[PDB]
This record gives structure tokens, sequence and C-alpha cells, in this order.
DNA sequence: GATCAAGCTCAAGTACTTAAGTCTGGTCTATACTA
DNA sequence: TAGTATGAAAGTACTTGAGCTTGATC
């Protein structure tokens, strides 16, 4: 054995046997301009990355049978509903009496600095005109959005669409990224090392973000995010987004980090020899039977490692010849 | 709003499922087995509390004051009877991050008044 | 059961009583002579005694022409005897008499002798039975899983494990199912309730939810109801269940029969085996679901798999009983086939030639000799490691081996959870004595004052409760379960009560006076959860503790005075326990107990820490085992060192036994 | 909704210009470092209305070594490109006697269209790219070293110097992001120059597969 | 036509089991529980199991719930392939 | 009980197994020591091919 | 003083006078603050013990030369052993909201959660001894479990790179004659003669 | 490959392979006489099915679903695969690492 | 303009392997058949 | 008789059914 990071043998393991589902995958997001110095814009970027579903900002949902929106069942929602129904905005004839009243919270809403407007646009985009949505102003003591279906039964479909929107509907952020942690790095390995006009090295203390997920293709393609230093520990994403030489270097950096965390040191020529052997064939040659017995090393060299009988079976059925080189 | 309780039929006592009367445009509760129907009185069929705004004062019970493993204090007396001694414990309930809150209960029998500071 | 076989004439072969003599040995001439343990260790014999059983065979052919025949003291087989036990020849002997037999008076015994090899049965840990445990697996289709390994009081079949799980969120909500025994497919809980005769959803919920004023639980059970509503009668419910099993009968008649017998014999055998399936099982299954709902809503904490209260120690008693039961069945089988091939020819048979006494003898001998716990043919399905060769390198090793425990998790497992020193090992197991190899934490050692319960029948307790103001489970109405407190006995829900305070005070007063309730009985009164669980089963590890009054101990000076003259006035530990001064507390009862390390903690301090103590430790050093108690100043060394010493004390030379020249 | 679309289009065009410049195509310096304001003034900021439309973003560049060796870059309007659009661009290329082209799709590409990208390979060497992977130039990353496509003469000299065959050099998948960026196919050798803490500079050579 | 079901019998006692079951059929054919099976085949070179000619596994079970020689096969029975009637009686 | 006299072991052209003509296992059988895979790996690192050959072929089962 | 500060932190959290830190839960914040107080006390007492050692002290003579031990060992033998950790966290509530039946329910204090305030010389109390046994057992379990995973890793690494060698043309090649590095370690130098330097 | 070692007495014990080959030669001879003279076809397939099970279990006993080739003392005869599958086998136990 | 079919893509299963090194000591190992 | 014979593993790679594009038809 800020955030929890896997180190030691489990991390060394996941590196040698390239795993598609690591235990603690994370990104290292670096900012470009003013956002790297101030915390307000950095928070804006954090909210622009951290995945936000309707459940994170919803306080409580409730399904009612409102036969006529003019005289609603609820007493506190009668003021803005007539202010919206006095004029024909949608097809009132294609309306259903089953109402889905959602109540949000000012706290989680103001932290992510969202607006009901954006939620309404996300709903009208994800479900089109088939699901009409309305909402009050940002002045009432309670945030509520009233939903209806346009035309399984309606009530059951609503309770099904209630959860559809409550989970998959991404209000803001990038999916697969659960949480993001912002902090100032005290260590110089994460600071911004620049060269002053006098020619001296200066380590600037700038804000950086650490995510709990891994989506490089989408995070790198964002404003105020540095497309040069932003990296990750998931070598699969590095190989899929940047390539084989990049994963070669990223793998060496991860191995060096695992070995140096305890203050130890290993010669770079060894880490390089390992990283090169795992990348000399264009693909991530995992240190396992699934990566070592799939190359042309000869049937005897493979049988000695693993799948001793099966390898010899394939070699016999194919008439393979071991050149006696290893 | 509050959660919504289940209504049982009078014939087979089974539960009814939300249904609507298209002619009069009114909410009805009918049994899916027999031909019984009932006029709803709440108009609400489903309520989901994402915030989990549960008042733990209803889940605690006065008999907990008989626990010798619980700590006792004389600094927070009871407001219903004036008893000095009272037991205090934490929430210990999942889905509640602010679990460090203390819940007090009066050790006096025939009272056991509960509260929070 | 009496084996009724017929070609016509029929015979039942019913047994009534047994008689076990002292250990004996028969030479070639056949002269019966008593065999002493030393003679067995020298001649490589087996220190076993013969088992004599009375048999009664009645002939029934036709016309009520019956006649009964009794075979008194029929030699059915030999049973190995534990040294120094009641039937051992070395019972009650003085140190001088033991010396005349060339035996060491200091030898604690507790081991067998098979072919001259001293074999010791290692106590095997196992998950407790008849108890509902709600767990939650991180990687599984179910969010919460409530299981209950059920087995009847008199175990007769393996533990029929039933699971009541809840489906993970992502049709509409979370569904509750039930993985019944002899069925390879999940079954909704409502179908099981309907199969028991409860078709009305209200009666089903009334057995599940005891307070209808809690709409949160009702909305959580609603998906299971809406999932299984086409079925509204018991016949179909049973037919559906029979269809889900691996033996789907082409005709719905035998399907219903298969489900009826499964729900009557395999599902919850400790909760019933007949009509009981609805009189109590529905109620129990309701509580089983109720625990799952309380767990999913966070109203209750999940159970920890590594808790001694939730575990049991399988000693020589419950182990050898499992063997004797399985072999007795094989004996009755062989006797069936033998007599069957005789009655088919239309003639009588002599049971003396039918009883293959070699079955019980060679079976127990093989099991205790090799360790494979099971039949000689199933040398791979059986679990080894039991019945190890007693270590005779030093007296500390011998004592440690006889007080050794073992967890069947498998040494291959790399999970640190089960190997960790749990908080519940206090006073019951030595925190230092454990191997440092590939079995760290799995192989443990009992503490000095640790006593594993032997077992007792719950009948007298049930008679007292029925005589008390307690109300039975079938006589009450479900509406009364809301405010009432539940009462369990060995995991069987018996009934409910209203004033549990005076109930506990009475049961405790009875246990402290050696009344109907014996000292090994555990009575745990969960206060937040209104359950009251009483236990009389075996394998419950417990230890003694000094009872404490308002603020003082009950162990007065008059007791120490009588204990000093223990050789004169014959006042021993039994008289101390009977005086209500000491109490045997188990790990499950310790949760509800507030201990005091020393009497100094009971005095008035500037700041009162507890001020409401209820028990006290005799001496804190008793938490140590045998190989750890020999360490001087163990509280001044690094814990690993104390562990390594506990492992070396068994390898140290000395005088392992006084009679080493023989 | 709109300012982000024009921002994406500008970033994609800049990356495409850098890509073509890296492949050896004649690209003017002005368009290589074009500010967002210059792009809005030359093309517009109203893609929702249609000004600029993705059809206007079409680029046509010529190689520094061969002026007739041109290359196309198309930006289809449909998120999921179908075979008909490829037939349109292929015919467009036939009309304009061009052999090499790039399709920058928005959401993705149909299977039949990918196969159409493989069967017309000897006649039209046309590639596909996702706008999501074009919003950033991977070669500016710190993990991605400097790649250089070697010529058949340089490869012959390399193989003759170290006295080895092509199958002995390390390999790189043709579908690799850098291999797609430089537009290299099977048989080509790419020279990688990376910094080394043991020697300062290390030059390796990878064969495409 | 009735189908053949394979029922396991004690090794070397198939002939005895067949004789016993036909005797029991003789004794109980006029009773309220007659045997609905049609015949039984015990090939001379087939040891370990025999064939019962019946339309239903229920009929087979009710026929073989006699002597204990067929207890092992009482739990379940196995159909004989349709093409296999011709091979059943070959010598 | 772990004395050195019960642990001291040596072997030089002793008995061999039947299936494979390699040394026995254990002091009780005058067995040889096991030149395991980890040892082979170590001598591979030393580049000692003759020693690795003598141990795996000439000193075990020629 | 450390125990008094922890009592104050507990009173703040019990009265809701403690706010969570950014990126951490209230419980996590409380435990971090408590762990910080205890760690500061252990360091302060350890420094005080180190300052009290004389030049003739043999423990100091062992730590200075580095032959065996460290300052931490001295701090545990003289001043205070410290907090016992299980899975990187304090002693968990094995019982129902309790670490042992000798403590009250919901007692997040130092002595209840495993703060061994005594030194190995002064002797551990019964509870501190049991908790220390927990802290030791986790080390034995790790030492007994990591051997299989690490040995399997050592085997996998060897079998994957057992034929890779430096050929006579100074390049590094495998058994298939393929090239992995044009020069060993990108510089063609052996790792024995090299050493650290400064540019 | 299948040495028949003598025990403490004159009694001779055969290897697992010998015990399996005996079963194979038994079922093979049965099949040969059952085909030389007219025999029930299902019977032939039966012995064949069994022959397939014997030949397979001689080279590979760890077949999922099928019963293990238990022979004397009701224990599965070691299959040629088990002799060289992994640890304590031929390659890793007698070729890569061996006694010296 | 629309359709059904072919067949390519995706998430659900099943089949199969692997699980540190070496060393010592100790016990124990089938009997049914049926003539 | 005398002897033959009968409940605390996890990972990858590959096959299968469901949904959907382009075609050939209409
Ligand atoms: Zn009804
Ligand atoms: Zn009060």
């Amino acid at each position: 054995n800020a955030k929890n990071v896997t180190l030691g043998v489990p991390r060394l393991k996941e590196l040698i046997n390239i795993s598609k589902k690591p235990k603690t995958p994370s990104l290292t997001v670096f900012l470009l301009g003013q956002s790297a110095r101030d915390a307000e814009r950095a928070k804006d970027i954090l909210c622009r990355l951290e995945h936000t579903t309707l459940r994170k900002v919803t306080a409580n949902t409730a399904i009612y049978y409102d036969p006529n929106p003019q005289s609603t069942v609820v007493a506190e929602d009668q003021e803005w509903v007539n202010v919206y129904y006095e004029m024909p905005d949608f097809d009132v004839a294609r309306i259903s009496p089953w109402l889905l009243r959602v109540e949000l919270d000012r706290k989680h809403m103001t932290d992510r600095k969202l607006t009901m407007e954006q939620i309404a646009e996300k709903i009208n985009a994800g479900f089109g005109d088939d699901l009409n949505c309305i909402f009050n102003d940002d002045n009432a003591e309670k945030l509520v959005l009233r939903i209806r279906i346009m035309n399984m039964d309606d009530d059951v479909f609503l309770r099904c669409i209630e959860s559809n929107m409550l989970t998959d509907m991404t209000l803001q952020g990038i999916e697969q990224i659960s949480k993001v942690y912002m902090h100032l790095p005290q260590t110089d390995n994460k600071k911004k090392i620049i060269i002053t006009e006098d020619g001296e090295f200066k380590a600037l203390q700038e804000w950086i973000l650490e995510t709990d997920g891994v989506s490089l293709m989408r995070v790198l393609s964002e404003k105020d995010v540095d497309p040069v230093r932003t990296t990750s520990n998931d070598i699969v994403e590095i190989f899929t987004v940047l390539g084989i030489e990049a994963v070669r270097k990223a793998l060496e950096r991860e191995l060096y980090h695992v070995i140096s965390f305890d203050g130890s040191y290993v010669n770079y020529r060894h880490l390089a020899l390992l990283c090169d052997t795992m990348t000399c064939r264009g693909h991530l040659m995992a240190i396992t039977r699934h990566g070592v017995n799939r190359q042309d090393t000869g049937p005897l060299m493979k049988c000695s490692f693993e799948e001793t009988v099966d390898v010899l079976m394939e070699a016999a059925a194919h008439g393979e010849s071991d050149p006696m080189k290893g | 709003p509050g959660f919504v309780g289940i209504r049982f039929c009078q014939e087979c006592n089974n539960m009814l499922y939300p249904k609507e009367d298209k002619e009069n445009r009114i909410l009805l509760y009918a049994c899916r087995n027999c031909d019984y129907q009932q006029e709803a009185d709440n108009s609400c069929i489903y309520v989901n509390k994402i915030t989990h705004e549960v008042d733990e004062l209803t889940q605690i019970i006065a008999d907990v004051s008989q626990d010798p493993t619980l700590p006792r204090t004389e600094d927070h007396p009871c407001q219903k009877c004036g008893h000095k001694e009272a037991v205090f414990f934490q929430s210990h309930s999942a889905r509640a991050e602010d679990a460090m809150r203390l819940y007090y209960v009066c050790t006096a029998p025939h009272c056991g008044h509960r509260w929070t500071e | 059961p009496p084996i009724d076989l017929q070609a016509p004439p029929r015979y039942l072969l019913k047994f009534e009583q047994i008689y076990l003599s002292k250990p004996t040995h028969w030479e070639r001439d056949g002269a019966p002579s008593p065999m002493m343990p030393n003679e067995a260790r020298l001649r490589n014999l087996t220190y076993s005694a013969p088992l004599y059983v009375d048999i009664t065979k009645t002939v029934i052919k036709e016309g009520e022409e019956q006649l009964q025949t009794q075979h008194q003291k029929t030699f059915i087989g030999k049973i190995p005897i534990m040294l120094r036990s009641t039937y051992c020849l070395l019972n009650g002997l003085t140190d001088r008499d033991l010396c005349e037999l060339n035996e060491c008076p200091l030898d604690p015994g507790g081991y067998f002798i098979i072919n001259g090899s001293e074999k010791v049965l290692i106590a095997q840990e196992k998950m407790a039975t008849n108890t509902v445990y709600v767990f939650a697996k991180k990687d599984s289709k179910y969010a919460y899983t409530g299981e209950c390994r059920s087995c009847l009081e008199n175990s007769s079949r393996p533990t029929s494990t039933i699971w009541v799980s809840m489906l993970a969120r992502g049709a509409i909500g979370q569904r509750i199912v039930a993985t019944l025994p002899y069925i390879k497919q999940e079954v909704p809980i409502i179908i099981v309730f309907r199969a028991l005769g409860f078709v009305s959803d209200r009666d089903i919920l009334e057995h599940i939810i005891y307070d209808f004023e809690d709409p949160e639980m009702m909305e959580m059970v609603k998906p299971s109801l809406d999932e299984a509503f086409v079925i509204q009668e018991q016949n179909v419910a049973l037919n559906f269940i029979g269809s889900r099993g691996a033996k789907p009968g082409v005709t719905k008649e035998k399907r219903i029969k298969y489900a009826k017998e499964v729900l009557q014999k395999e599902m919850l055998p400790h909760v019933g085996v007949s009509d009981f399936c609805e009189t109590k099982k529905a109620y129990f299954l309701g509580y089983m679901v109720h625990r799952l709902l309380l767990a999913a809503l966070g109203r209750r904490e999940l159970d920890d798999r590594d808790h001694y209260g939730n575990k049991r120690l399988d000693l020589a008693g419950p182990l050898l009983a499992f063997l004797f039961r399985g072999m007795f069945k094989n004996l009755l089988k062989e006797v069936r086939i033998y007599a069957q091939k005789f009655i088919d020819r239309g003639k009588d048979f002599n049971l003396e030639l039918a009883i293959k006494t070699r079955i019980i003898s060679d079976g127990l001998k093989y099991s205790l000799a090799t360790g494979n716990w099971g039949d000689q043919k199933k040398a791979h399905q059986a679990r080894a490691g039991v019945s190890q060769v007693l270590n005779r390198l030093t007296f500390a090793s011998t004592l440690s081996h006889l007080r050794r425990l073992n967890s069947p998790i498998g040494r291959d497992g790399k999970l640190a959870k089960p190997r960790q020193l749990h908080n519940t090992l206090w006073g019951m197991v030595c925190p230092a004595e454990t191997p440092e190899g590939h079995a760290v934490g799995l192989v443990k050692n009992l503490a000095l004052m640790a006593y594993i319960s032997v077992g007792s029948q719950p009948s007298p307790i049930l008679e007292f409760l029925e005589e008390w103001s307690m109300e039975n489970l079938e006589e009450i109405s479900p509406a009364a379960i809301a405010d009432a407190t539940k009462i369990f006995v060995n995991g069987c829900w018996v009934g409910i009560h209203k004033d549990p305070e005076q109930l506990m005070n009475t049961l405790r007063k009875l246990r402290r006076q050696m009344d109907i309730i014996v000292s090994e009985v555990s009575m745990i009164r969960d206060i937040r959860e209104r359950e009251i669980r009483i236990y009389t089963d075996a394998g419950r590890i417990c230890r003694p503790l000094l009872i404490v009054e308002k603020q003082k101990l009950l162990l007065k000076k008059r007791h120490i005075d009588q204990l000093k003259e223990r050789e004169y006035n014959n006042y021993s530990w039994q008289d101390l326990v009977a005086s209500g001064v000491v109490e045997y507390i188990d790990t499950l009862e310790e949760e509800t107990v507030m201990l005091a390390m020393t009497p100094d903690d009971l005095q008035e301090k500037e700041v009162a820490y507890c001020s409401t103590y209820t028990h006290c430790e005799i001496h804190p050093s008793m938490i140590l085992g045998v190989c750890a108690s020999i360490i001087p100043f163990p509280d001044h060394n690094q814990s690993p060192r104390n562990t390594y010493q506990s492992a070396m004390g068994k390898q140290a030379m000395g005088v392992y036994i006084t009679n080493f020249h023989v | 909704d709109d300012e982000e679309e024009t921002y994406r289009l500008w970033k994609i065009r800049k990356t495409i210009m850098q890509l073509c410049h890296d492949r050896g195509y004649l690209v003017t310096q002005d368009e290589l470092d074009q500010t967002l304001e210059e792009f809005k003034a030359q093309f517009g900021d109203k893609p929702s209305e249609g000004r600029p439309r993705r059809t206007d973003l079409t680029v046509l560049v010529a190689h520094n070594d061969d002026p007739t060796d041109q290359m196309f870059v198309f930006f289809p309007e449909e998120p999921k490109v179908g075979i008909k659009t490829i037939k349109v661009y292929c015919q467009r290329m036939q009309e304009e006697n061009i052999t090499r082209a790039l399709i920058v799709v928005q959401q993705g590409m149909t299977p039949s269209a990918k196969q159409s990208l493989v069967d017309m390979a000897p006649k039209y060497i046309l590639e596909q790219f996702l706008q999501q992977e074009l919003l950033i130039n991977i070669t500016e990353h710190e993990l991605v070293p400097e790649h250089v496509v070697m010529t058949k003469e340089e490869v012959t000299e390399l193989l003759a110097r170290y006295k080895l065959r092509e199958n002995q050099l390390p390999r790189i998948q043709a579908g690799d992001p850098v291999a797609r960026y430089f537009g290299i196919k099977r048989g080509q050798v790419v020279k990688i120059i990376r910094p080394s803490e043991t020697a300062g500079r290390y030059i390796t050579y990878r064969l495409v597969q | 036509d009735p189908n053949l079901w394979t029922v396991k019998c004690k090794i070397g006692e198939e002939r005895a089991t067949a004789i016993s079951l036909m005797r029991k059929f003789i004794a109980y054919q006029f009773t309220d529980t007659p045997l609905q099976i049609k015949s039984v085949v015990a090939p001379e070179h087939v040891k370990g199991y025999i064939y019962v000619e019946a339309y239903k596994q229920t009929h087979v079970k009710q026929a073989i719930e006699g002597v204990g020689n067929l207890r092992l096969g009482y739990w379940n029975q196995q159909m004989v392939p349709i093409k296999e009637m011709t091979d059943v009686l070959k010598v | 009980k772990h004395m050195v006299d019960d642990k001291i072991h040596s072997r030089a052209r002793g008995p061999i197994q039947i299936l494979n003509r390699q040394p026995m296992e254990g002091r009780s059988r005058d067995g040889g020591l096991r030149f395991g895979e980890m040892e082979r790996d170590c001598q591979i690192a030393h580049g000692a091919a003759q020693f690795l050959r003598e141990r795996l072929f000439e000193a075990s089962d020629p | 003083k450390a125990k008094q500060d922890v009592i104050e932190v507990i009173e703040k959290a019990h009265n809701n006078e403690l706010e969570p830190t950014p990126g951490n839960t209230l419980r996590q914040t409380f435990e971090n603050q408590v762990n910080r107080i205890l760690n500061d006390a252990r360091d302060k007492t350890g420094s005080s013990a180190q300052k009290s050692l004389s030049e003739y002290n043999n423990f100091k003579s062992m730590v200075v030369s580095g032959a065996k031990g460290s300052k931490i060992n001295i701090s545990q033998v003289i001043a205070v052993v410290g907090q016992q950790n299980v899975e990187g966290k304090r002693i968990p509530f094995g019982f129902k909201h309790r670490t042992l039946p000798h403590f009250i329910k919901d007692d997040y204090g130092p002595e209840s959660r495993g703060f061994v305030e005594n030194s190995y010389l002064a002797g551990l109390t019964p509870t501190e001894f049991f908790f220390h046994a927990m802290g030791g057992r986790e080390g034995l379990i790790d030492t007994a479990v990591k051997t299989a995973e690490t040995g399997y890793i050592q085997r996998r690494l060897i079998k994957s790179m057992e034929s890779v060698m430096v050929k006579y043309d100074a390049t590094v090649r495998n058994s298939i004659n393929q090239v992995v590095q044009l020069r060993y370690g990108e510089d063609g130098l052996a790792g024995e003669s090299v050493e650290f330097q400064n540019l | 490959v299948r040495p028949a070692v003598v025990m403490q007495g004159s009694a001779r014990n055969q290897d697992d392979l010998t015990h399996k080959l005996a079963d194979i030669v038994k079922i093979n001879n049965q099949l040969r006489r059952n085909e030389q003279n007219g025999a029930a076809a299902h019977v032939i397939a039966e012995d064949v099915k069994l022959l397939q099970f014997h030949v397979a279990t001689m080279v590979d006993n760890e077949l999922p679903g099928l019963p293990r080739a238990m022979q004397k003392s009701g224990r599965p005869l070691k299959s040629l695969k088990q002799r060289l599958k992994g640890k304590e086998g031929r390659v890793r136990g007698n070729l890569m690492g061996k006694r010296v």
C-alpha cells in the first residue's frame, strides 16, 4: 500500500500487465493562463470537467396528476404557472395530465454556478419536444421545474424517464470523471519550471487539477487547459490518444515514480530496457502469457513460461520450427 | 410533500395501482386483480427524496436510555421533565456524512425525551 | 428412521438405547481384556471402546400376525475414546495411580490414540447458523445480500443456505429475490410467501413490514410486488418454483409436490419442518427481508464476517457427531441391501451378520488417522488438516496444540481481511500466538480463560418463557410487533415481549443462580433493535468475568477467605459461579456489556468516564494464550517479537512429559 | 452553443495547417498562426446560421517537393458520414485529378464508408479523422517526441549501416495517432529523436505495420 | 409406439431384476396399481442397465419403484434414441 | 530443536530417481540441492554459460 | 496537552463547530485533524527524547552510525510509541460503535482508537497492548502475502526479458534478432562504472 | 516413461500411464471383437464414446464437466499433461530448474 | 418514398489459465465379488 | 475357499443475441 493513489506492488503490477480497469486512474490537468494563478477561474474549469448528473443538483422529485395546469394541485407553484400558461407556447392539445415536479437545491446549484435555463436546454435537447419543460425565475426560495410528456402508460413511462434523466443526463462536465481535486503543488516535480530573463530557473507555484477518471481526448480539447503538460497514469489512454513513444515515456515515468516514492533509485537503463521491450512491437506487450507467448520467440521459449502443453500443441499442428536462438 | 403510503383494496386487500379516469379526468386507484376502484385523496403517486432529509429523532427510541455502554452527562438536562442526567450518542446512520452530530435522550423513565444541541 | 423393507413380510429394525463400555482389546484367543493407553502407544493399537445398541425387529406379514424380537447389547462398532475423558480408564485416578500405570499426572489428555499415534482434533471455525446476516458485495448483481445458514437443532443434513438478495439499481426499481436450496434460479420473495399460503399482499407485508406508518419501506418493497402479481394462489406459486428448479416435472402435479417438500424440508429447517412453514417461516422470512430493508436504508449496520459472535468453533463433539451420523446412515444402508437380497428369496435373516461393524470402526479410525474429514472414497472433496499428530516436543507445544483453532478460509487466499486481528479476539484468543508463515491469523490459539460452549437443549428456556408473560408467534397479531421486542432462541423466532427490562433482569438472575438456565447460555438484548437473542448452541467461545453491582464488585472478602481454604472446605470455582459472582460472557454478549479492566476504574474519579459499569475483568493478562503467557514483560516488547516467541516456545527443548522413559 | 463551435472550427483548422506543414505541404505562415479574430473575419462566427458553413473550410495544399502532388481536407456537415458523401468526394477528386484527401468527421463513420476508404487505396489514398481528436496537436505534447519520416534512400543507408532487415527494427501500428498524423503506411520507417537523461539525445527508427 | 428408457440395474443381476419385476407385474396386474409399461429388454451383452418399453418416464418410475436394484436409476431416466430400437435387439 | 547436525547436507555422485535420472530429494535419500529457475536467472545475468550448463546438464543428468 | 486538544476537536465536531475541508468529508476532516495532533505530539516527544540523550548513550551510538535502528525506535522506547494504524486508519469499531468493551460507545478519543501513550520501557496498558498487536499483525500479514505476488512478478519479468542481450555490434537484441535498443541504455555504457555527477 | 518399480516386497506396481493403457487396450479389444462379429451399433458407439474418454483422459484428465479418470484407490491417473503442465513438472521442475 | 435482409457493432455470456523460493520432519495408503 | 474382480479469484480471449446501415427491391 489529497486523493488516494495506488503505489507499490499493485501499481507495478498494473504497469507490467497492462490493465484496462486500473484501481486509481487519474489525470494531471495543467492550466494555461490566469486560471493557473487564480482560484475562481480554476473552479470554473473544475466544474467544466467534473461530471454532473441531475441527481447531484436535485433535492427531491414528485409525480402528480395535474388535470388542468391553470389550477394546479400544489399551492406554491400557482404564481409562475399562470405567468407561463397565459400564452400558447406549446401544443396544449397534445398534453398529458401527469406532472413530474422536480425540486433542486440552491447550495449544490450555486457551487456549480449552473442555471435552470441550462437544465431546460439539456432536457429539451436530450428528449426533444416529446418532453415539454418549464421553470420559474431564480428568485423564489425553492427551485422547481415542472415536466410533462407530449403526445407503457404515461405514469410508468414518467417514472422510467424520471430515472433516465436522474442518471445518464449530463448537465455539465465530462463523463467517466467522478470527482476532481484542485490544489497548489508544494513539490517542484509538478510546479511550472520557467527560465527567467536572467537565465535562472524559477519554479512557479500554479494551480493544478487531479481527476478520479481518465478522458484525455476530451479534457485536452478544452479552453484554459495546457495541451503540452496534461498527462495521465492510464497507459492505455496514453497509447490510444498519444501513441507508442508517448506510452513508452509515460510508462517509464510511472515506473520511476513507483520505485522512487520510497527514496530508492534504479538505473535508467533498466527501466528503459523494460519499457522498450514492452513497446518494441508497436502494441503494449504485456508481461503475461497473453503478451509474451503471442510473439515469434519459438515454442520452447514460450512453453517454459506458461501454457506449456497448449503452446506445444499449436506448434505441432502448425509445424513450427525453433531456430535454437534463445 | 412527504412520501406516499400504500392503499389496500377492500375485497382481496391487495394493493391498487395508479390509474386515471379518462371521462371525468380524475385520479383513481383500482385493483389489478378484482374490479374495485377508489377515489384518491393525495393526487401524488411517487416521491423521491435525493437529499435524504430524514429527521433521525423519529428513528431513535426511548428504551436506548437503558444502555450501560452509552455515555451519560449532567450538563444537558431534559426540557420535558428537568432530569439532569442524559445519554448521548452519534447518528451512526448511512447516507449521512454529518454523522458527528450528537443525539441526546433523557434517562428518566416515563419521559425519555429526545433532542439535539 | 426405522428401515421398512419388504419383498408380503416386512421388517422395521428400530433402535432404542446404546451402551458404551470402557476401552477393551481382544487377542487372537478372544479373551476380553482392558487396554491401558501406554499399551496402545507401545503396541500401536487404537484406544477405542465397543458400542452396544439394543435392536427390536417385528415381523409383519398379513392378518395381524405380529411378533416382536429384541437383540440386547448388539455390538454395532468401536469408538475411539479421548484420553482423560469420563470413559477413559484414567478418569478420577490420583497421581500415584497414574504413576502405577506409567502415565504422567501432568498430561492434560484431550487427544486420541490411533495405531499408537497421538491424534488431536483441531477446532474448526465456521460461520454461525440459524442467524440472518446481511452483507454487501462490491462486484455483484445484488446490492445487499441477506443470508442465513439454517440447520435443525439435531443436524441431519448439510446447512441449507438461503439467500434473500436485492437487485442493484440498473427494471423500474430495486427487486428483492430469494435463492432457495435445490433451485438453480432466483425466485421473487412474494412468490415464496404465496407458496406458503399468504396470497393477500397485505398479509405478506404484515409479515414483512411491522409498522405501516413507515412509507419508505413500503416503497422499497413495491417493485417486488409489481414484478410478481399474475400469480395470486398457492398452487401456481408452487408450480412456478418447481419449474425454476433443475428437475422440472413434465406434469405440474409433481412440480407442486417437489416445491411443497422443498419449502417444507429444505427451506429454513430450523424454523420448521411441517405446517410450521407458514406458522413461523413466513414470519421469519419476513424478518429476513426486514433486515435487508433496514440494511438498504442505512437504518442498520452491515454485519462483519470476521466477528466471533457470528462464528462457531467446531470441537470434537460436533465433529465426531457429523462422522457418526454419516456412517450410521451408511450402516443402515448396507443393512438394508443385505436384508433386501434375503427377503427377496422369501426367508428370514439374522441381523448379527448384517451389521458391518467394520464401517464405524474403520471409518472413525481412518478419519482420525489421515485427517480427510469424510468417507475414504472422497479423499479430495473432504477438508484435511483436522486430527493432526500431537506435538510432543515440549509441554507448552502440547498445551498449545490441544487449544489450537483453525479457520477454513484456505491458506492460498491472499485477502488480509480474515487474517487480521479483529477486535473481538479480546479475552477469547491470544493476539500474539499465531504462525508467521502462510497461515498468519488463520491458525489461532485460545486464551487461558477461554471456554468454548459445549451445548444445551433450549426446551427448559422455552418452557420458562411460555410460562412467563411472553406471547407466542402464532397467537399474536402482526400489529403488535411494532412496539414489542422480538425474542429469538438459537436463531428460532419464538415470540415477542413488552417489558424486556425485567425480562432480562429475571433471566440474568436465573443464570447467576444456576437455575433452569445454565451458565453457558447467552442472552443478548439489542436495545436499538428490539431483538433479544438467546443462544444455547455449541461452539460459542466465552470467558468468565466478575459481575459488578451499581458501583462495586460482588466478589467480597468472604469469598477469597473460602477460596483460600479450598482443600479443606471443598469450596471451588463452581460454588463461586453459583454464588452469582462470576458470569460466562461470550463475544456476542460483550457488545452489550461495559467492562472494567480493574477495580480501580470503579472508584470515584475527578472526571467520571463511565460510572455505569456492569462487569469486570479478573486479570488483564488472561487475554494471552499458553506460549505467550510464558513471556516475561510482554507489554514491553514489539508485538511481532511476542508472536515470534510464541512460535519458538513450541520449538524449545525441555521435558515434554514426565514419563518420557516409557 | 455558437461561440464554441467557431472556436472548435478555428482550432481544427490550425491543427490541420500544422499537420499539412508537418507532412511537407506548402502552407503560408499567416494561416499557420491565424488568430481566432482573423478566422472570424475571414470566415465568420455564425456556424448555426451557416456562415461559415463546414463546406467552406475545405483546404487544398501542395507538396514542397512536388507542386502537382496536392492534398484535400474536407469537413462534412453530417455527424455520421455515409458512403454517398465519400462517393461525392471521390468523384470531386477524380474531377480535380487529386489522389490524397482527408475527411474530418464530427461524430464518426459508418462501416461501409471505412471499407470504401480501404478498397480505393491504390487509386485514392484518402484518410479519416475525428474532430474530437483534431482539437489538439499531439506532437506538441511533452510525451510525444520528434518524429521524422525517412525516405527510401535514408532507409537503405540505415539498413546497410546496421546490417539488418526491415522486420528486425521495432514496429509501430499504422493506426497509431502519430502514424495517422504524419500519414504513413506500411513499409515506411519513421525516425524518432527523443531526449535521454543518459546520453542527451537518442535516435530510434520504427517500421510501420 | 412406446419409447425405451434406460434404467440402471446392479451389475450382473439384470436378469434377476427382470424376473422379479415381471413376477411383481403378474402379482399386481389385477390390482388398483397395474404396471402400464409394455415390456423390458435385458440384452445378454449389456450389463449395468436395462431398457423399459413405456410411453412416459412417469410410467417407468412407477414400474421401477419395486426392487432396490433400480434405485440408482430411479432418480432419473434417459431416453433411447429413436434410431436405436433396431440396434436394441441385435445379437 | 533446529540443530546443525540435523541440517548439514552434502552430495557427490549419489543415488538418482527412476523416472528421471536426476538426484533424489532430501537428506534421508542423499538427495541433491535444487538448482531452481531463480538460480538459472542469476547465472544468466552473470553470463556464466559454462557453469549454467555444468549445473543443468553435466552435474544433474548427462 | 495533545489529549486535551483532541478533546477540544471532538467537542467542536460534536457541536457542529467543525467544517469540512475542500475535497474531504467531515469524518475524514476530523480524523485528519486528530491524526495531525497525535503525529505532532509523537514528533515533539521524540525530539525531546533525542535532545535528552547523552554522548555516551548507546542507542544514539546506533542511530548516528546507522548500524541499526532510527530515531523513531528511540522515541518509541523512551517517550511514546504512538498511534496504531490498521489499513492506514485508526483502530476500527470492531464491536458495535466501540473498539473494545472497556470503552464507551462513540469514543473517538486517542486512548479508545489506539493511541499508545506509553513507551516500551514504561510498559503498555492492556488496551494499548492489544492495539499494538493489531499494528504488528498487519505487518506480518503483508510480509506473508507480498512474497507470492512479487515472486510471480520477478518470474514474469525474467521470462519476458531472458534472451535480451548486447550483441557484438553494441546493439541490444532479443532471441528473434530483433532490435530493442541501438545502444544499451541509449548510451552503450555499463551500470557499474557510472556514478552521479553535477552539470 | 512409465517405470514399474518394485516395492519393499516382490510385489510390482505399475505407473498411472500403464494402468490407463490397460483400459485402452481392453476397450480397444472389446471394440475389435464387437465389430468383427455383428454387434448392436449403439453398443459400438458406446465403447467408442468410452474409448474417446480413455484416450482423452490419458493425455488430458482436467476436462471440465467430465468425470476424472479415477483408477486404483479411486484416484485419477496422472495425465501426460499434468507431468509437464507447470511447477514440479518436466519443464519447470526437471528442465529449467533441477537437482544437482 | 418505403420495406426486409445482410451483416457489422456492442454488451451479455462461456472456456481457460495462473497464483514466491528452497529445505526438514511426520503420518498414511481398498476390498468387493461370487465363484 | 481361494481366488479374481468391482461462504472470502481475477484476468483475458472468444462466441452469441440485439440493434442498426446500405443494399436490392418495390
Ligand atoms: Zn382488489
Ligand atoms: Zn426527561
